[PDB]
RNA sequence: AGGUCGGGUCGAACGGCCUCUAGUGCAGAUCUUGGUGGUAGUAGCAAAUAUUCAAAUGAGAACUUUGAAGACUGAAGUGGG
């Protein structure tokens, strides 16, 4: 399928970028059917679309 | 219809064609050449080893400045090629051919490419864009790729014309007199 | 027909990516391990795991290990006959050192 | 100079002779318009560090999507307006 408008959808409704966001290999039919941010907070809210955490930037070095 | 100049019953044969085939007319001239004359699942296998790289196309008219190869050594020729696009519409065009054949109800295993014809299609162009602001064409040569596939016959005929002679007397005479010399 | 085994082998990828355009090492070194497994199985369908393509890529493009242990499985081919009735998988090896350890043929159990 | 007949193709008008008339005969003009070649499957498609593996879709995937990995722009950014 073409998940660019879900991924799009998916950061704006997170707040985060697109290199963020997380869209399963396994779900890809459920995330094809879901064509609204309502239906995308759905997929977040049930932990098909998941938020990646930051790359680390430590400070300890400079500390 | 209105095929290329063929000779064969068209009883024992069955005809393919593609019209307007965005493919190199240079290079299916060579890969029809190549299987012209040939029984047909010799042709076809040919055609699989050519995209599996373990045959070449000899390139016979379209070749200059081409690469050599050994795989010409086959065809007593030192320049070949591979051309994949070629092949694919071709052996197309062999397997609607083949159907077309079964359809008539043929033999199947007597069956050799007897025609097969390639000429240039209309042109399809565009345009480039050279130095100090030229422009200059861009265009692909496309091809009408046409093909009969008949049944291997056997001996033609025999009984050539009466051949009807024309003696002088004199050579009557000495045919008469060799025949009483002889026995 | 037969030979569905699966094997462990120790991989010279130093010689093989000796001379090699540094941006290049990576990619030839998965092309090698293609030519390898099809050396050594006879098979032309190789396919390598992602934990093996991460195993390469560990140390970026020029960074690629001087030896590498391998599980080659040489299993039965399926999905709507292919070409071949055969495909190779091929496995990294977990393993403190890839040095030493000759190939073994690994049961199936 | 040209004319005539036969064969093939084609489908709707055309010729001989006596005269009249002219926008009346092409190989050229770096001629005009249009078309087509050899060159030639040739020159070439090489700036901007870099891509790889699996799966899915599909007739078909070096290039599409997802995931993973590796990178880059490096806030006088390849970002946001
Ligand atoms: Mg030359
Ligand atoms: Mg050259
Ligand atoms: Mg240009
Ligand atoms: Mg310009
Ligand atoms: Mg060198
Ligand atoms: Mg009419
Ligand atoms: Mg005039
Ligand atoms: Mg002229
Ligand atoms: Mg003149
Ligand atoms: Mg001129
Ligand atoms: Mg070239
Ligand atoms: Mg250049």
């Amino acid at each position: 399928a073409n998940l660019r408008t879900q991924k799009r959808l998916a950061a704006s409704v997170v707040g985060v970028g697109k290199r963020k966001v997380w869209l399963d290999p396994n779900e890809t039919s459920e995330i094809a059917q879901a064509n609204s941010r309502n239906a995308i907070r759905k997929l977040v809210k049930n932990g098909t679309i998941v938020k990646k955490a930051v790359t680390v930037h430590s400070k300890s070095r400079t500390r | 219809a209105r095929y290329g100049a063929t000779s064969t019953n068209p009883a024992k044969s069955a005809s393919a064609r593609g019209s307007y085939l965005r493919v190199s007319f240079k290079n299916t001239r060579e890969t029809a050449q190549a299987i012209n004359g040939w029984e047909l699942t010799k042709a076809q296998k040919y055609l699989e080893q050519v995209l599996d790289h373990q045959r070449a196309i000899p390139f016979r008219r379209f070749n200059s400045s081409i690469g050599r190869t050994a795989q010409g050594k086959e065809f007593g020729v030192t320049k070949a090629r591979w051309p994949a696009k070629s092949v694919k519409f071709v052996q197309g065009l062999l397997q609607n051919a083949a159907a077309n054949a079964e359809a008539k109800g043929l033999d199947a295993t007597k069956l050799y490419v007897s025609h097969i014809q390639v000429n240039q299609a209309p042109k399809q162009r565009r345009r480039t864009y050279r130095a100090h602001g030229r422009i200059n064409k861009y265009e692909s040569s496309p091809s009408h790729i046409e093909l009969v596939v008949t049944e291997k016959e056997e001996a033609v005929a025999k009984a050539a014309e009466k051949k009807v002679v024309r003696l002088t007397s004199r050579q009557r005479g000495r045919i008469a007199a060799q025949k009483r010399i002889a026995a | 027909l037969k030979d569905v085994v699966t094997r462990e082998y120790t991989i010279n990828l130093h010689k093989r990516l000796h001379g090699v355009s540094f941006k290049k090492r990576a990619p030839r070194a998965v092309k090698e391990i293609k030519k390898f497994a099809k050396l050594h199985m006879g098979t032309d369908d190789v396919r390598l795991a992602p934990e093996l393509n991460q195993a390469i890529w560990k140390r970026g493009v020029k960074g690629v290990e001087y030896r590498l242990r391998l599980r080659i499985s040489r299993k039965r081919n399926e999905e709507e006959d292919a070409k071949n009735p055969l495909f190779s998988y091929v496995e990294p090896v977990l393993v403190a050192s890839a040095k030493g350890l000759q190939t073994v043929v690994v049961e199936e159990d």
